[PDB]
């Protein structure tokens, strides 16, 4: 999606449902040309971030019967962290034998889960991509023997 | 806590729910009963009317109002604006079409459609260009509805 | 009296944490592969130059702190012990200012290098944080230029230290397509079919899932890379319409280039656009803060403001300092006075 | 020592945090001095 | 697809198959060699050292079951500085109550009647860090700097 | 005579609710049921109290 | 938390249409005001005839 | 085979499910797909060893 589209379909429609929201402050969002929304509530100091984290939520869900399809597919998400790195892990391969495909790959089935289910790792950043069953259309063909992607 | 286990046990009520309710409603939130105040809105000059304005507080002060310190609900007196099509049946049988026929040509010509992009998420190796695809657009204007072939 | 009014005030010193961070901004919809170029351009400074000093740097292209894009990139450089590292040439506060300038020359895109600030989740980096919002839905467009006359002022007025930007949105060129629906849905094309094919060959679909070694993962339908990159490709795809015949998109299609926003953000509800800026060594900060203002009075109309970050936590924090501290005068004498059993004893100590 | 915990706003707690310690502390010095030092003086020294 | 004749036509025949990232957005290479990572960020109100601790502690788990040669590294992480930082203060916060034991020699000169001032130094700390646990606070470096100030 | 929610559109940049109702007449009284014709799979027009 | 409400209605007052007026019809807030002035006044009397 | 969940309906008052499947007659022995048989593109009833 492109960042309007992004905004005007998912942003547009989750702000209007945020409300009645204890101790807010501000409210600010991006909606990103890759096809990425981020909008982030700051609560007054002091506030309860479980709270604030259900009060969020709880909008949200009424919106949430509104995205396209796509959107929900891929997992609207909120979480409660803090904007900055506590750390970053490593992990590379010594043989030279794995690639940056696998690597990627690996981490993702194997090492994620755990990590960002454990209590306190409020946000994980995955550098890469776990892998999927990628079907690299040719259009030639697909026009050769008479078939859409569809 | 109450909104929690309030919160927490309609949840199991919702999937017996007619998922048309679940469709768009259920709201579990912090009530009282009593208006604190009635900020109303008016016009000194005829530039502006019931609609005119009942739609200016609903969308250009309602969501921040709505959003401020120590306010709970807002019920807001009117209603903000609507694209509104009154169907003529007379005209209607006449060029043989049911309402359906309309909401299917308003489904189909107004409507935010995505795209990908050129150089693409993973390009070939080459490649020097990159920017957005913008297909099909929303439709913003009362005329433009006006032209929606039928 | 003096010396404490000759003295700048401060909140908490910055510290050599032993790892610190270097930003990759591309000019706005610039390709990966480039962005690498840039980002091994700084790995091997770090690694070779700073040798002495840099132990590891985990480079990261398209990792955008709030900007998710291809023209965007982060390196996490951690340094040896602060042992190995005698003299204030080996702490991050030159590190850092030497590879600030020794990147952010023999360039194209610009690459900022710093330690940040010690206990300082948004609170003192005495800039400010200027929101600038469009309150009458006037549009992107005007919001864009009433934001660049509102930068160009501040720019005459650099008589108070000053580095004010934006957040960078600056629009990009993108590709319109506008089907006609009409000729399509007389050449016997469902808008749905021509819908799909683009999308999905352009912007992948993801379809289901399938078990990989199992693990539940994604199937993607997408195009290959390479009949999806320039906008002459578009001819490739055909669709395939009632009469089974297929049909190539410039039949139902047309195009033309234009420009638009690679990013688009709001603030309280409002579309909205985010200026930084500070006052270094100079003036207070409430006095930039103070002009800003005045000359987003300026702005056409419609055009608002407001503060956030750092800039909403000037105009509140309690109450002062020279008022808890008269009132640490009052209830110190009283109590020497309670001691001493006068009023006259209590100027002896507290002198 | 004190006023100083009595700042409030984003800083207010950091100070907060230095005052309590000192007051505190200082309170457990008051307490000591009248009752380990007096003895422990009283029962090693000269 | 079937098609008039025996012919008929799979996907593969139309279109490359392969295994391939959700989606390729994010190269990342520790000294630029290839590489992968999480990025760790500390949940809203969460202790960062004790989260350390286990993000390491589940880690130690992975390890004995990877494939052939993929190592953790650790590039960057604030955690062991926090550690080295509050430690160093820490330090001078014992070498300075034996840097009073050695002033309380030049004034008394007794093996046994310096201590009653020293010795009732430590005392004071030790219950102090007692009286913090109380009000629910943190051994944080605002609060030793509060202790070296103290002493 | 309900109405329906159909879409969002953009109204100056705000995304708002696009409706399909009936003008106020033919919406009323018991008898203006009739004025409404249902299309068919031949392609015929019926008379809602068909 | 009434004070914010037209301390938001002020911050978006400049921006209205020509000839747009913020009223305030039922408003429960003045009362308190009031109510509490006199009960301060009881108070000193209260201290004046002692 | 499995039984499947149409919808609701109110049964005195209270909504209650529907659920369809074969009578437990038809759905025992492997023997017994045989049996079952689905309407086709030109509309003609097919058999599941087909
Ligand atoms: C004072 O804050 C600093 C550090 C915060 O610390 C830290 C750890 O937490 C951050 C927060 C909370 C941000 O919100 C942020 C951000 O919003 C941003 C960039 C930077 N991104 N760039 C890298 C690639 N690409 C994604 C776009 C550009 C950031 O790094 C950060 C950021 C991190 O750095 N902005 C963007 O991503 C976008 C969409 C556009 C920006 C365009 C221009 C180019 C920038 O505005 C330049 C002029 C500077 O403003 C920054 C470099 C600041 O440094 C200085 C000296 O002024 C920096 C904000």
């Amino acid at each position: 999606a492109d960042a309007k589209t992004v905004q005007d379909t998912v942003t547009q429609v989750i702000e209007q449902n945020m409300n009645g929201i204890d101790n807010l402050m501000y409210m600010s969002s991006n909606s990103d040309s890759t096809g990425t929304v981020q909008i982030t509530l700051t609560f007054e100091s002091g506030t309860d971030a479980d709270i604030a984290q259900v009060q969020v939520q709880n909008k949200l869900q009424l919106a949430m019967p509104l995205l396209p399809q796509e959107v929900q597919q891929q997992g609207v998400s909120v979480e409660k962290s803090s904007s900055s790195f506590l750390m970053v892990v490593g992990v590379i391969n010594t043989d030279g034998t794995m690639t940056q495909e696998d690597i990627s790959d690996y981490v993702a089935a194997n090492m994620k889960d755990a990590i960002s289910r454990t209590s306190g790792v409020g946000d994980v950043q995955l550098f890469g991509s776990q892998y999927a069953m990628r079907i690299w259309m040719n259009p030639n063909e697909l026009n050769k023997f008479q078939l859409t992607p569809v | 806590i109450a909104q929690v286990q309030v919160q927490n046990k309609l949840q199991l009520a919702m999937p017996l729910l007619p998922q048309e309710v679940q469709q768009q409603g259920v709201s579990v939130e912090k009530s009282s009963s009593s208006f604190l105040m009635v900020v109303g809105v008016i016009n000194t000059d005829g530039t502006m009317t019931q609609e005119d304005i009942s739609d200016y507080v609903a969308a250009n002060m309602k969501d921040a109002i709505s959003r401020t310190s120590g306010v709970g609900d807002v019920q807001l007196f009117g209603s903000q604006y609507a694209m509104r099509i009154w169907m003529n049946p007379n005209e209607l049988n006449k060029f043989q079409l049911t309402p359906v026929d309309v909401i299917t040509a308003i489904k189909a010509q107004n409507a935010q459609v995505a795209a990908g992009q050129l150089g693409g998420t993973p390009p070939v190796k080459g490649q020097q260009l990159n920017a957005s695809i913008i297909a099909q657009t929303r439709l913003t204007s009362t005329e433009e509805f006006g032209k929606i072939l039928l | 009296a003096y010396l404490f009014v000759r003295l700048p005030s401060s909140f908490l010193p910055d510290e050599d944490q032993g790892v610190f961070m270097t930003m990759v901004q591309l000019p706005a919809g610039a390709t990966q592969e480039r962005t690498q170029k840039v980002l091994n351009e700084v790995t091997h400074y770090y690694l070779t130059k700073e040798k002495n000093n840099v132990e590891s740097v985990f480079a990261v292209n398209g990792f955008g702190f709030a900007g998710r894009g291809q023209n965007t990139g982060i390196a996490f450089v951690s340094l040896k012990d602060w042992a190995d590292r005698p003299g204030e040439e080996n702490k991050v506060e030159a590190i850092t200012m030497r590879a600030t300038r020794a990147f952010s020359q023999i360039k194209d895109a610009m690459v900022f290098a710093f330690n940040l600030p010690a206990i300082v989740e948004l609170g003192t980096a005495t800039g400010f944080d200027f929101e600038l919002i469009d309150q009458a839905g006037l549009g992107h467009e005007k919001l864009t230029q009433a934001r660049n006359q509102l930068l160009a002022e501040a720019a005459k007025h650099p008589d108070m230290l000053t580095s004010v930007r934006p957040n960078g949105l600056e629009d990009t060129p993108q590709f319109k397509i506008d089907i006609d629906q009409e000729k399509a849905q007389a050449l016997g094309v469902s808008i749905n079919d021509i819908n799909t094919t683009l999308g999905a060959a352009w912007g992948g679909s993801y379809v289901n899932d399938f078990i990989d070694r199992g693990r539940v993962k994604k199937v993607y339908v997408m195009s290959e890379a390479k009949y999806r990159m320039l906008p002459d490709d578009i001819g490739d795809w055909y669709v395939r319409a009632a009469d089974g015949q297929m049909v190539p998109f410039s039949a139902f299609s047309s195009s033309r280039w234009e420009y638009g926003s690679p990013r688009l953000e709001r603030y309280n509800g409002l579309p909205s656009m985010e200026i930084l800026g500070q006052a270094a060594p100079g003036k207070s900060t409430g006095e930039a803060m103070e002009l800003m203002e005045q000359l987003a009075s300026k702005l056409p109309t419609g055009v608002g403001y407001d503060w956030t970050g750092m800039s909403y936590q000037e105009r509140l924090s309690g109450n002062q300092a020279p008022s808890l501290y008269a009132i640490s005068l009052i209830v110190v004498f009283l109590c020497l006075a309670a001691l001493y059993e006068s009023w006259s004893i209590p100027f002896s100590v507290m002198l | 020592f004190v006023p100083m915990a009595f700042f409030g706003g984003s800083t207010g707690a950091i100070y907060r945090q230095f005052s309590i310690t000192i007051v505190s502390a200082m309170a457990l010095s008051v307490l000591v001095a009248l009752i380990l030092t007096p003895a422990l003086c009283a029962t090693m020294l000269k | 697809k079937v098609n008039q004749d025996g012919s008929r036509v799979l996907l593969r025949d139309v279109a490359k198959i392969e295994l391939g990232g959700e989606n390729y957005d994010i190269i990342a290479e520790f000294n630029g060699q290839p590489a992968s990572g999480l990025g760790i960020k500390l949940a809203t109100g969460a202790n960062a050292l004790d989260t350390a601790a286990a993000i390491r502690a589940e880690l130690a788990k992975m390890e004995p079951f990877f494939p052939s040669g993929l190592k953790i590294v650790y590039p960057y992480d604030t955690t062991p500085f926090v550690k080295i930082s509050i430690h160093e203060v820490v330090k001078t916060l014992v070498e300075a109550i034996i840097l009073v034991f050695l002033v309380m020699y030049l004034f008394l000169q007794n093996f046994r009647a310096t201590l009653i001032p020293t010795i009732a130094v430590p005392v004071v700390l030790l219950g102090t860090f007692a009286v913090l646990a109380a009000f629910g606070f943190s051994i944080n470096t605002l609060t030793m700097f509060g202790m070296v100030l103290a002493i």
